[PDB]
């Protein structure tokens, strides 16, 4: 087969990275550890520092876009009842 | 896959026996005639199927002029099939020159294959 | 009974023919009331279905 | 680089039928693989344009195919061709698999190209019987019941998978829809294992008929066999469509325009032509548990040939005796086709026994025996001892 | 197209068949009626349109 | 000259892939009449025409 | 098998729509149907076959509205949800002689007539073998048969017996164009008709195949120059050795 | 993409054959050429040679073949006819 | 529509092509997987993921 | 009817049920329609044809 054009990932042995030098990595083999380790603590004190840092991104446009379908659904239920029977004629013709 | 320590086993066994020498020889050179390789440019030995590793061998330790020769008979060959026509009869390659040159060096690579084999499977007298 | 012929397959034409039995057209053998072929390359006799009876009437199944 | 070869898509392109390096020596004899593929797109084209106009009920199938020929436009142009272009495609398999046997394209370094094949000779087989039966003529309807009759042969359990492929007890509605649905399928799945013979085929490239290496001498794939291939592409439209046009019921069986009716046998019952010679095999053995073994046997041999042929030269170029029993074996299978056309009659027997064991007998005894004695008339004819 | 007889249909109830898929009516037409569609309102109320073209038999509106 | 030729209709593919698309539109006209009409020809008499025609008179 | 079992072979006739060129001969379709009307559809029917693909084939437009406006076709209940009837229209199917099956058995001693659409195409032989069995009745069986009662003698089917009885008679239909009808000329014509019935396409399906075949033969043709001109480099190529000094 | 494993065929530039020296080779353009060179000739000639040379390999199996097809036509044939019941039963029964 | 309307052309046609299309996609899917093995997958951060990869 | 067997009726309940119903059979050996009464493989009848 011919050779392809250059990319931007390679394979292991030639990745194609920046080169390395003055960085040491330790690790221990998990049959010697504790899963789980941690879960309970995570589970309220990491959720809601997640929590605080990003709900304000997510609910302010939720809560313009929850009102804005309130107000609209309660004048469509004034128009077609008795009481704003006139506002219908006017608005609709 | 037949082996040619097998092959030259069976052969030089007929060749030395004189009643067998006798008949199968006649009708082993008209087979060869028969088969029309030679009105091609070519020998026996340039037919014999390449992709093994003991041939890789082989072909490797063929001396340089000889290997030269054996690739412009290939080419020559795939030129003349492709007209779908013969060698002139002059360009035929003659009984004198149709020789195993390529032989010497199969059953020596075999040799040393099929000594590996029996050491892999040494058994002391213990 | 079933109503093929016990060699390759055939229809019995009814109440024609031998001892009261029937026919077998495909190569001319005929047949009999218990059943019984009597001529032909029919390897064994005719099958019987599985059946109950109602008493003294008869089901097929 | 170009463009051809550094784009992700236009690179399988370009490796596969531009740049391919070919031998310059390959005959016409190369060119039935490009044909099998032109057959497999007509036939999944006209198929699907028809399946628009066809309804699989047991009531409705034999009626939905005669109103694809009179109500629908141009329809019997579309039935012509794909049941004239089946017949056609197992002639241009059957010379594709003669021709690899011929020159010895099964031997070491192909054998997994070769074993790949052999599946999809098997899947070609099951789809053109059950696009068969979905017609529902006469012919239809008890060459499938003999079929999957064969089925209950099975020790212990052979009885149960009878009715889990009828979907009741005997073939029915529910075996016509279900076949009609499989039908559908297994050609997307052929396709599929093409794709996977062409990868098998990449790693060391094509032979060639003198049977030695092609290294020293190639020429690539475009401008060069691209416009070879389409000389017998002409002539590929040009013999079928004489046998759409003038003669489209030369191959068929007449009993398959009698609707199915399963009161009536209809007297002799064959399958297609092409399936004929496997036929003959399964009658020879007087037992149906070891004569159904056989059947799928004489499909299964052919993974023995690579190691079976003791010869060290590839093909039969050069080889006299090898030629000579080659053409034996095709006009053996010629024969067990005829067999398997006729009545089970006093010398017909017979002849389908013996034409078997030839079958077998080549694969076994004759091409061990006859590549071994080629081996030393080669030797002794030269070597002065 | 359909072939259905105009012979068969009494005066003065309405009748509604299927056609290309869709429904349509027929029913015979009354004496004055017609004459007040004449002289129904032309183009004050929604559609400028006259009974010239929607009526070419009298007796039948479909 | 064979050198006007090549230049007005060989030279540039455009006109040359022109040519032929205009080439089959003429020709898919004329084949098509040339072969009703031998068609015809050949069985005359044997056509409804020829004998609606016939019981006409 | 035996001979007698197997059916006489039909020999081989000049039929007019033989051959590559050849179309129907159309004053043989309309002739023979009116053989069928008179004499077959008694037992036989064509269901497959609608009163629309009569016109402009043997019929003129007119002349099929007055042919099946003669049977009785079932219509939509009416208001009150009772059964009715109309007359036939081009768009129906030429109706059969009897309700079902159980009803054809009893009025032919046990024996099903078969349906004549595809009937040409569903046998050995074609058009040749449906003519030699409808002039093929001897009067007399060969000396030695044994034929069951109700049965016929013909040595064209296969076994010998038919149920079916010689039906086509000199001078038993009268033509309007003044051709005499005599067993050949009746047996001839509805031959040619039922194979219409079997074939609608047969007319335009020949015409088509001259187109496709002369110009798929010139792409053969121009196919083997264009090759062997892109070959021309390649099939006249020379080679020379000349054997190198060692080093 | 990781390497894959060891074949017998390579690309243009790395083949995979033998070291080539002392070849020469020539060819001319084929807008120069008559493609249609000597096809009469090759037609007459050429075919008469090739058939002669392969005819033996196929003619002889399918003689063999076909003298055997038509022996056993005969033979089924005489057996189911009025002269050969005395054999008919003694053979298939 | 195969008529003048939803019909019975049109149903019978539509069942038909919705056996198809399904295939069409599993053979665009090997083409997605295909460019995505190109340059490999993105990363939350948006930065290059070269310097640490796991298999 | 076979439906109802085992849910909320017994099957010799559901039988009887059934041949209180009318439904087409095969025409006799002369071709004329005939009636027969239900079975479990029935379906429940309507009020109006
Ligand atoms: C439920 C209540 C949880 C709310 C608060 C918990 C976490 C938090 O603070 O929110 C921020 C947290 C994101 O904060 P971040 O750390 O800045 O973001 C990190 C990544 O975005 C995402 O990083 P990641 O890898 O951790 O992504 C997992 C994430 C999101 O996981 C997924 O997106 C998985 C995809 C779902 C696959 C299954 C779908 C099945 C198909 C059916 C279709 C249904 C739709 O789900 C989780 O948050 C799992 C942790 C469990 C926390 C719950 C604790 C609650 C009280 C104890 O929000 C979420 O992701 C929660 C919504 C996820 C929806 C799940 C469905
Ligand atoms: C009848 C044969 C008479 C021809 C003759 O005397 O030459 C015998 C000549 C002697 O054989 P050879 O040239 O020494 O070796 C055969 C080469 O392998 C074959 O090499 P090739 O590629 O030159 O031969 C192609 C061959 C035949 O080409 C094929 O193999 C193609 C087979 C037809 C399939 C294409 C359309 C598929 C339609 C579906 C059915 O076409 C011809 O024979 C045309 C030149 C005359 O045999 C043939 O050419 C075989 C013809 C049999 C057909
Ligand atoms: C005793 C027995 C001894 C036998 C003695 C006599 C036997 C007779 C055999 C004669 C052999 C023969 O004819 O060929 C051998 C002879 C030379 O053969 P070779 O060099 O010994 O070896 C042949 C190679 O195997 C392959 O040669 P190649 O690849 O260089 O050439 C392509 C090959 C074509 O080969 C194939 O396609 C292989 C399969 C062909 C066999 C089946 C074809 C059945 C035909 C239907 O050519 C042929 O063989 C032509 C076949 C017949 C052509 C007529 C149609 O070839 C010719 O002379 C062929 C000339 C064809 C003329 C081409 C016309 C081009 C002009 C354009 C006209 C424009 C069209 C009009 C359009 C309208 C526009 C307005
Ligand atoms: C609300 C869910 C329970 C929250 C309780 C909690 O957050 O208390 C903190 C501890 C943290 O315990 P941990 O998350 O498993 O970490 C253990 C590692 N140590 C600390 C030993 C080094 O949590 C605990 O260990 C007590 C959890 C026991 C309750 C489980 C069911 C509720
Ligand atoms: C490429 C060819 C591959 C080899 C085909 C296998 C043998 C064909 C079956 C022959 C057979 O079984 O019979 C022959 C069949 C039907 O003729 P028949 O059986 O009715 O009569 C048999 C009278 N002896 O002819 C065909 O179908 C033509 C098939 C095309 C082959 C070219
Ligand atoms: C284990 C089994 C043992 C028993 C084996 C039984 C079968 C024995 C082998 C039979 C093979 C056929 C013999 C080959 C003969 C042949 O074809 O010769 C091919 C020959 C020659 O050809 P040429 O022109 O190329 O050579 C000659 C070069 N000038 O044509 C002819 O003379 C044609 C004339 C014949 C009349
Ligand atoms: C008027 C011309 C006419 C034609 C043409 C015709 N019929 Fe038949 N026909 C039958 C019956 C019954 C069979 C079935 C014979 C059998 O199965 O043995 C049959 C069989 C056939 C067959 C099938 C032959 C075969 O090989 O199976 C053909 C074809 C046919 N008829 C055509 C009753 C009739 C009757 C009623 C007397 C008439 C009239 C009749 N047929 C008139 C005709
Ligand atoms: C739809 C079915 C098939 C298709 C599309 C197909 C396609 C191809 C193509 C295109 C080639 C290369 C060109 C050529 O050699 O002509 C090839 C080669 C080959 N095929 Fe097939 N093939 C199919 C079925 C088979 C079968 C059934 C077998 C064997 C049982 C087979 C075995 C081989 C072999 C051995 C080769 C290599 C031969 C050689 O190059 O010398 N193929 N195939
Ligand atoms: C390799 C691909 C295929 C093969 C070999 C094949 C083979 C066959 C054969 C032999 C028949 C019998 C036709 C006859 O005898 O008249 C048939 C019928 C039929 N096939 Fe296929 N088929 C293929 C693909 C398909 C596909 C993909 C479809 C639908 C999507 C299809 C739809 C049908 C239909 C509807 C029939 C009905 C009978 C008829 O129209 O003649 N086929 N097929
Ligand atoms: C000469 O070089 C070649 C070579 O070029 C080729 C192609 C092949 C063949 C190789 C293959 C792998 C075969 C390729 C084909 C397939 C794998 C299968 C083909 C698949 C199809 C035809 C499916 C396409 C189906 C359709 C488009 C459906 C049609 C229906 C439509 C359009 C419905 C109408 C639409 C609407 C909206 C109503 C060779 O073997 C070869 O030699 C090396
Ligand atoms: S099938 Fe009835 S006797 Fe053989």
């Amino acid at each position: 087969g011919p050779p392809s054009g250059k990319t931007y990932m390679g394979w292991w042995g030639h990745m194609g990275g920046p080169k390395q030098k003055g960085i040491t990595s330790y690790a221990v083999s998990p049959y010697a550890q504790k899963p789980l380790q941690g879960i309970f603590h995570n589970a309220v004190f990491n959720s809601f520092r997640r929590f605080k840092s990003q709900f304000l991104y997510v609910l302010i446009p939720a809560g313009i876009y929850w009102y804005w379908w309130k107000n609209g659904n309660e004048y469509n239920e004034f128009l077609y009842s008795k009481a704003g029977r006139e506002e219908l004629e006017r608005v609709n013709v | 896959p037949q082996s040619f320590t097998s092959i030259a086993r069976i052969g030089d066994y007929i060749l030395k026996s004189p009643v067998l020498s006798k008949l199968c020889v006649p009708v082993a050179n008209q087979f060869i005639n028969l088969a029309g390789y030679k009105k091609l440019g070519l020998k026996f030995d340039d037919l014999i199927a390449e992709e093994n590793p003991i041939m890789q061998t082989a072909l490797r330790r063929l001396p340089e002029d000889e290997s030269y020769a054996r690739a412009y008979r290939i080419i020559r060959a795939h030129q003349t099939e492709l007209t779908h026509h013969l060698l002139p009869r002059n360009e035929w390659i003659k009984a004198q020159e149709d020789v195993p040159y390529l032989l010497p060096y199969i059953l020596e690579a075999e040799a040393a294959a099929k000594e590996k084999d029996e050491l892999d499977n040494i058994e002391v007298s213990k | 009974m079933l109503g093929i012929c016990t060699h390759l397959g055939c229809v019995p034409i009814g109440e024609a023919g031998d001892f009261g039995g029937w026919f077998c057209p495909c190569h001319g053998s005929h047949y009999d009331i218990s059943g019984r072929i009597r001529k032909g390359p029919a390897p064994l006799n005719l099958e019987i279905p599985a059946y109950e009876f109602d008493g003294d009437k008869v089901i097929v199944g | 680089m170009a463009f051809r070869k550094s784009n992700v898509y236009l690179s399988l392109v370009n490796s596969y039928i531009i740049d391919s390096p070919q031998p310059s020596s390959i005959n016409y004899w190369w060119n039935m693989g490009s044909l099998l593929g032109l057959c497999l797109v007509i036939q999944i084209v006209t198929g699907i344009f028809m399946a628009m106009h066809y309804s699989s009920n047991i009531e409705l199938a034999f009626s939905s195919v005669e109103h694809i020929m009179r109500d629908v436009h141009n329809g019997y142009i579309l039935r012509y061709l794909h049941a004239n272009g089946a017949s056609f495609f197992f002639m241009v398999m059957f010379m594709h698999m003669a021709k690899g046997l011929y020159y010895g394209s099964y031997r070491s370094p192909r054998v997994t190209l070769w074993n790949v094949g052999v599946i999809i000779f098997i899947l070609t087989i099951a789809t053109a019987f059950l696009g068969y039966c979905c017609v529902y003529g006469q012919m239809s309807h008890w060459g499938a019941t003999v079929i999957t009759n064969l089925f209950s042969a099975i020790p212990f359990v052979g009885n149960d998978i009878v009715s889990w492929l009828w979907g009741g007890f005997s073939v029915s509605n529910p075996t016509i829809q279900r076949f009609f649905a499989l039908h559908y399928l297994v050609p997307f799945i052929i396709a599929a294992m093409v794709i996977m013979h062409l990868m098998a085929l990449h790693i060391h490239g094509s032979s060639n008929p003198l049977g030695i290496t092609g290294n020293l001498d190639r020429i690539p794939m475009h401008s060069y066999f691209i416009f070879k291939d389409l000389v017998t592409v002409f002539l590929f439209m040009l013999i079928l469509a004489l046998f759409v046009f003038y003669s489209p019921n030369t191959l068929g069986h007449p009993d398959n325009y009698i609707p199915g009716n399963p009161l009536v046998t209809p007297a002799s019952i064959v399958p297609e032509w092409y399936l004929l010679p496997f036929y003959a095999i399964l009658r020879s053995i007087p037992d149906k548990l070891l004569g159904v073994i056989t059947m799928f046997a004489a499909i299964l041999v052919l993974l023995v040939l690579p190691f079976t042929d003791r010869s060290v030269v590839r093909g039969n170029t050069f080889k006299v005796l090898s030629k000579f029993f080659f053409f034996i074996f095709v006009f053996n299978f010629v024969l067990l086709g005829q067999i398997g056309a006729c009545h089970v009659e006093v010398p017909y027997v017979l002849m389908g026994q013996i034409a078997t064991f030839i079958y077998f007998a080549y694969f076994l005894i004759i091409v061990p025996v006859i590549s071994t004695i080629e081996n030393v008339l080669f030797y002794i004819g030269r070597v002065n001892k | 197209k359909v072939e259905v007889n105009l012979a068969a249909i009494p005066l003065g109830k309405n009748v509604v068949v299927k056609w290309q898929g869709k429904p349509v009516f027929i029913r015979h037409r009354t004496p004055h009626e017609i004459q007040e569609a004449n002289s129904v309102d032309m183009s004050a109320l929604k559609d400028p349109q006259t009974d010239a073209d929607r009526v070419k038999d009298p007796q039948w509106l479909i | 000259s064979f050198s006007s030729l090549y230049k007005t209709f060989f030279k540039r593919n455009a006109v040359f892939v022109g040519t032929i698309f205009a080439g089959a539109f003429v020709f898919q006209t004329v084949f098509d009449t040339a072969i009703t009409s031998w068609y015809e020809n050949h069985n005359k008499g044997k056509l409804w025409k020829d004998v609606k025609a016939r019981i006409a008179a | 098998m035996t001979a007698a079992e197997h059916g006489l072979h039909a020999p081989a006739y000049a039929w007019s729509h033989n051959g590559p060129f050849e179309t129907f001969d159309h004053a043989s379709i309309r002739r023979g149907y009116q053989v069928y009307r008179e004499v077959c559809a008694a037992c036989h029917s064509l269901d497959r076959v609608a009163w629309r693909t009569l016109v402009g084939v043997s019929h003129t437009n007119e002349e099929v509205r007055n042919m099946a406006e003669e049977f009785e076709y079932d219509d939509e209940p009416d208001e009150q949800g009772n059964p009715k009837k109309r007359p036939g229209k081009l768009s129906d199917y030429i109706p059969g002689p009897y309700p079902n099956e159980q009803a054809a058995r009893a009025a032919n001693q046990g024996a099903l007539p078969p349906d004549l659409s595809l009937i040409v195409k569903a046998r050995h032989g074609g058009c040749d073998y449906i003519f030699s069995l409808l002039t093929g009745y001897p009067d007399e069986p060969p000396a030695g048969v044994a034929l069951p009662p109700g049965s016929n003698y013909n040595p064209y089917f296969p076994g010998g017996s038919i149920a079916m009885a010689r039906v086509l008679f000199d001078d038993m239909v009268e033509y309007e164009d003044g051709t005499p009808a005599t067993t050949s000329q009746m047996a001839k014509d509805v031959t040619t008709f039922l194979n219409w019935c079997a074939e609608p396409e047969h007319d335009e399906r020949k015409r088509l195949g001259l187109k496709t075949v002369i110009i798929l033969s010139s792409l053969y043709l121009l196919s083997i120059w264009v090759k062997k001109f892109k070959w021309a480099g390649i099939k006249t190529r020379k080679f020379v050795f000349n054997p190198p000094k060692p080093r």
